[PDB]
RNA sequence: GUAGG
């Protein structure tokens, strides 16, 4: 219920970068957010949000709650 | 008290007396120099008569007065004209019916005058203790007494004009008739197409309501459909009338309507001009600044309920609250001085044979006899000591049940507000200038 | 150890101030006591004041009326603190109306049934011979302080002007607390609070107000649980 | 606003032209302009009050009174 | 709604000497009545 | 931090009413305390339940007992005041006890320590709790200014007076010419510098610790002590223009 | 007039001991009043019944040594105040203690007469070395809120009686807190939040149900002087 | 231009 509402320390681990952790998040966050706007085309490229889902939210908030449950996972080109 | 103040604040008091703004009702400084009086009557807002007569009929728009030799002079007083600024600059008036009239007495006050003697704010009760962190930093916590009582409220003018200049196309047109608007906006304007008096607007208003002449329209399919559809038509003349601007509310107190084809001359080009006025009073609120006169300024914090206030032991609330780490590291002592002797003026005190060096000095300048409520004089440099403040602390006049709220040392127990307990030491309280 | 239950007993030092003594209080319980009975007793009592008024040949509170050597923007300030007792839960209406020179007071005001002002001798403004006052006041009941733009429910009406009102009657109370005569370790306190109200009503009825609401709020965070 | 004198303007010292000097106080600035009130902005010293006693000399010069004291 | 939409999104507080990096910060929003903002006093005194 | 450092202080800072009590817990300090009985300042014997680590100089030190015992974690008494009580309680469970005065430089250590163990969540917290409590009890310190706050020292007229003699004779043995302008100059310089550093010393000898001003000025709160010399003490020398 | 939303006080609970209640949107500046007068009554107004007097065998006031125990005595009188009792005899009453032999006595070993209970058994009084000798009895008597030890000439009774300090507030602490909250658009509303941590002698809802019945009938008192109406709900 | 920072 906050934005400090998941502790930063946990995600610091987990992503070796303090740059590394926003711009993983981010990418998360906006593909979450495209899911959204989706608005019924169905692209199968295309996820939903993990974890469960409040009537209104902010898709980073949902992004850095997975991160923090550490369900997903990133890899560099 | 200006000895004791360090340089650089009394500097920063004298640069901030310039910036108050009057007040609905001023009251003079009950604790200040005797030279107020003459920089307001050398001042011209106020309006003194210019021969010793007599006067006749008392009204507030204007005052009659006749001389002995048989020369009627009617005065005429101002009332709520825009300052440059922009604040009102009402005129009061002092003089009664029957009194007598030597040349040069004030007969009415200006903007922040009190019986022709200067007053650019008013003396709240005030104590020094912090406060739960609302005044951390130099913020200020006062009563909503003040916001109950009008104490700290001005009225403020704003003037905008709009003129029906002519253009290439054709002449403006000032009218009732707007394009594409809805009936209930224009509900207040006037056939004439000019808002009425005393109309209240907020932001979006309409106040005059101006029509362009035409503009080349090239109307988009979309628009044409929709129009088509509706059957509605998309005139030449476009809407450009003033609104009342954002974040702007008030009550329309005057308007001013300049013709052109009459005898009045504008400027060329322009037809007709209407200047109309929007007065409102604002009251003291959050994030207002406030001074004193001794370079101790800062920003309102909370205004708390009456009774949350640190109330003295009678009963009084305090008014005001500062914070007391200021004192020692901005060195200005004076403010502190001050507050005692705006208590002595408050209740007043009696010293009569007392027979002490203090005494004796106030006896023979005569400061030695007075009642509550009565002004007090300390010249700049020739003001008074700290033996006399003690002394009077001392023999101050009780207030009830025969006894004294403050203690010799100047102090005073407040209980708490909120809690309900005793504070554990008596804290500072007394009266201070506000402006 | 001793259980003793708390007594009450009034005395009156003026008509409109009185003192009241509870003795029997717990150590460290007649400051606590006397600061809830104060917050409560200047919070919230009912009362009636004027609420919005109507001048003839006025359009705002800013002009000046003839006649009269205070404009409207004073007279509002001069009746505000006018003080007023109503009985009428709906608004009811007064009417002013002063002529020749003189001196308008509250004194001078028509009272419809039901609704009295309580302070006579307060002068309101002073007319010349030329001078003529006619004015209308909506007069309602509440508690405590409302302001004038809360209180404004009419746009259409250009004449009538709304004022910011204060209902509550009472002006300000105090408490003190003292040592039990009783010879125990607790030492017990008596409570003596000292209360002073407007004209409009007597204390006592204003602090069995301030009981009421403080048992029916009190009991409301009892009765819950269990 | 009507008293106070102003070194800014043309044919005299302008906001740049300004040193240390010129802004500080002078002994001589003593009943002919008050110490105290000036602009505490970038424009220190630059701007100042007329003293309480002050007076215009017809050259253009400020004279000050002074009670004369003869024989101790 | 406008209480609704503004939490959980971070706005940036800035003075304007900026002499250091800690001249802009970021806060969570929060409604408040009045026309002055109201800031922690913790972090006051790194802003001056 | 003047909150803070009135409830962290050594006695004195009032009448020590009521003080070497021994008190079962934190818990019955704070009920005496609105008793009025007891006063924040008085060095008592406090006992802590399970879980409150010693403090960091008191870990050699340990009770008397025949078995070991490991006072590291479990139960212990100390001789301290009912302020430090409070104020250890606001610290962190984990973080070790301390029995000292915080003023500003030892509270900007701790912090320093706290923001150096400790992950960030759990510093916000501790910081925001330091502010309410020291806001409260810098509220319930009391502190003020007023007439009789800022007194000057007795023995300021007598050693001024007396240097003014001593200026009197040199000026007196300048109207003679015996002695240069410019070496005149240089001695009165020498001899105020003197008489202006004595008079700060006696007035420093003479405010006791209780004053207001003392309280946050020493503290660390604001205020640095030449201002108090001229507030109070001659100001002294002043530097001619240019 | 009448209170836009009315209030309505719940439980949450943390711990078997300590529980905290929350009072929902309360009128502007009502929140404090409660806050202290609810901590001020639950910390005194509640009776109870505590110890007042302790007595080792052969020991004198001015001895603080104890034989045969490692302990000392001040850590005694801390133990034996921070045990709980449960009497209702309102007069004072005297229980005992004898036991020998090394080891532990702990509070399962008290023996409490008829009408007086130690509700938990479980508080480790004195360790032993060598011998026992353990021999100590003590006076009970019921009280209301806090009383500090004060000498009451039982020393010249008996050298080895001292006063100890009693608390009789079957709760420990109460701390209270406001916090605003915004309804109905309008953030000029209160919420009080108390936290009472007490013993596990007495629930705290018990406990609060107590005090909110003495301060009603202690303002109920005011009812006297005439018959008013206030807005609610 | 002049105020406030």
């Amino acid at each position: 219920e906050g934005i400090i509402n998941p502790p930063i320390d946990e995600l610091l681990e987990a992503t070796d970068s303090k740059y590394s952790l926003v711009i993983y998040a981010a990418k998360r966050a906006r593909q979450i957010n495209a899911y959204y706007s989706q608005l019924g085309e169905g692209l199968l490229e295309y996820v939903g949000p993990l974890v469960d889902t409040h009537v209104h939210e902010k898709p980073l908030s949902i992004a850095l709650r997975e991160i923090n449950a550490g369900l997903l996972t990133s890899e560099a080109i | 008290f200006l000895e004791h103040d360090d340089a650089n604040r009394a500097l920063m008091g004298a640069n901030m007396m310039r910036q108050a703004v009057p007040l609905i009702k001023s009251e003079s400084p009950l604790v200040g120099t005797g030279m107020e009086y003459r920089s307001a009557a050398d001042a011209g807002d106020v309006v003194k008569a210019e021969k010793a007569g007599v006067v006749q009929e008392v009204s507030a728009d204007y005052i009659t007065t006749t001389n002995d030799d048989g020369t009627y002079i009617t005065y005429r007083l101002a009332k709520f004209s825009r300052s440059n600024q922009g604040t009102s600059v009402n005129q009061k008036v002092i003089v009664a019916e029957g009194d007598r009239i030597i040349e040069g007495q004030v007969l009415a006050d200006g903007p922040a005058t009190e019986n022709g003697e200067m007053a650019l704010g008013k003396n709240l009760l005030v104590a020094f203790m912090p406060w739960e962190g609302h005044n951390y930093e130099d913020a200020i916590i006062l009563s909503q007494r003040l916001v109950q009582d009008d104490v700290l409220s001005s009225i403020h003018i704003e003037e905008h004009e709009v003129d029906a200049r002519d253009t290439k196309l054709g002449p403006e047109e000032i009218t009732r008739d707007i394009p594409n608007v809805s009936e209930e906006v224009l509900a207040d304007l006037d056939e004439r197409g000019i808002i009425r008096i005393g109309a209240e607007v907020v932001a979006g208003d309409i106040l005059v309501g101006k029509v362009t002449p035409k503009g080349e329209t090239e109307l988009t399919p979309e628009e044409r459909l929709l129009r088509a559809i509706f059957g509605e038509k998309a005139r030449e003349v476009r809407d450009t009338s003033l609104k009342v601007p954002h974040g702007e509310i008030g009550k329309v107190i005057g308007v001013r309507v300049f013709d052109r084809e009459e005898g009045d001359e504008l400027p060329p080009g322009v037809n007709q001009l209407v200047r109309v006025y929007v007065a409102q009073k604002r009251k003291i609120t959050d994030g207002d600044k406030l001074a004193g006169r001794h370079g101790n300024k800062g920003v309102i914090s909370k205004i708390n309920p009456i009774e949350d206030m640190p109330f003295l032991e009678d009963g009084t609330p305090v008014d005001i609250i500062l914070n007391p780490l200021a004192v020692p590291s901005r060195m200005n002592p004076g403010q502190v001085l001050e507050i005692h002797l705006g208590w002595l003026a408050s209740r007043g005190w009696d010293v009569s044979g007392l027979a002490e060096e203090w005494a004796q000095r106030l006896q023979v300048i005569g400061a030695d006899k007075v009642e509550p409520g009565t002004n007090v004089a300390t010249p700049v440099f020739d003001g008074a000591r700290e033996d006399e403040l003690a002394g009077l602390l001392q023999h101050t006049i009780p207030n009830r049940d025969g006894e004294r709220m403050v203690l010799p040392s100047g102090k005073a127990r407040l209980f708490d507000g909120r809690s309900g307990e005793p504070f554990p030491e008596p804290i500072s309280v007394g009266y201070m200038y506000i402006l | 150890l001793i259980a003793q239950r708390p007594s009450l007993t009034e005395e009156v030092v003026d008509e409109f101030r009185s003192r009241f003594v509870i003795e029997p209080l717990e150590p460290g319980f007649g400051y606590t006591l006397g600061n809830s009975l104060r917050r409560t007793l200047l919070s919230s009592i009912p009362g009636a004041a004027v609420t919005s008024i109507r001048i003839d040949g006025v359009l705002h509170e800013f002009t000046t009326v003839p006649g009269v050597k205070e404009d409207v923007t004073d007279l509002i300030l001069n009746i505000k603190q006018l003080v007023v007792s109503s009985e009428h839960d709906e608004p009811v209406v007064m009417y002013l109306r002063k002529q020749g020179p003189g001196l308008v007071t509250a004194a001078d005001i028509a009272p419809p049934a039901g609704v009295e002002v309580h302070n006579p001798d307060l002068v309101l403004a002073t007319l010349n011979g030329k001078g003529k006052l006619e004015m209308e006041l909506t007069v309602e009941r509440g508690r405590g302080y409302v302001s004038a733009v809360q209180n404004k429910q009419v746009g259409q009406e250009i004449g009538r002007i709304p004022v910011d009102s204060i209902y509550s009657p009472v002006l300000k109370v105090t408490y003190k607390v003292e040592a039990t005569r009783v010879e125990q370790r607790t030492d017990f306190d008596k409570l003596i609070v000292d209360v002073e109200t407007k004209q409009a009503m007597r204390p006592r009825d204003a602090m069995a107000s301030a009981g009421k609401t403080l048992v029916e709020l009190f009991g409301l965070a009892r009765e819950l649980n269990i | 606003h009507k008293r106070r004198l102003n070194a800014l303007g043309p044919g005299g010292l302008s906001r740049e032209r300004a040193g240390f000097e010129v802004r500080d106080v002078h002994p001589s600035h003593y009943g002919r302009m008050c110490p105290i009130e000036t602009p505490e902005g970038p424009n220190i010293g630059l701007i100042g009050s007329l003293a309480s006693y002050g007076r215009i000399n017809p050259f253009g010069f400020i004279e000050t009174p002074y009670r004369k004291v003869v024989e101790g | 709604v406008l209480e609704e939409v503004i939490a959980e999104h971070p706005v940036l507080l800035n003075r304007a000497p900026t002499l250091h990096r800690l001249g802009i910060q970021a806060f969570e929003p929060q409604l408040v009545e009045g026309k002055a903002i109201q800031i922690h006093p913790l972090v006051c005194t790194a802003f001056n | 931090v003047l909150g803070l450092f009135f409830l962290t202080t050594d006695s004195e800072g009032r009448s020590p009413k009521g003080e070497g009590r021994a008190f079962g817990s934190s818990a019955e300090a704070i009920m005496a305390f609105d008793a009025g009985d007891l006063t924040l300042q008085a060095k008592i014997d406090i006992r802590f339940p399970v879980g409150t680590i010693p403090p960091r100089g008191f870990e050699p030190p340990a009770r008397e007992e025949g078995e070991p015992e490991w006072q590291q974690g479990d139960t212990f008494t100390l001789k301290t005041t009912l302020g430090r009580a409070l104020f250890n309680e606001l610290l962190p469970e984990d973080y070790p006890f301390v029995d000292y005065e915080v003023g500003k430089k030892q509270l900007s250590e701790i912090v320093n320590d706290l923001a150096e163990r400790y992950p960030k969540v759990i510093v916000a917290a501790t910081l925001d709790n330091l502010k309410a409590a020291g806001f409260f009890w810098a509220t319930r310190s009391g502190v003020t200014v007023a007439i009789s706050d800022i007194v000057v020292p007795d023995a300021k007229k007598e050693i001024v007076k007396g240097y003014e003699g001593q200026d009197e004779k040199v000026q007196k043995q300048y109207e003679r010419g015996l002695i240069t302008k410019e070496e005149r100059t240089q001695e009165l310089i020498a001899i105020w510098t003197k008489a202006t550093n004595e008079v700060a010393e006696a007035m420093n000898d003479n405010f006791p610790k209780t004053n207001p001003v003392s309280m946050m000025v020493n503290s660390g709160a604001r205020g640095n002590m030449m201002q108090m010399r001229q507030i109070a003490g001659m100001r002294g020398l002043v530097s001619n223009a240019k």
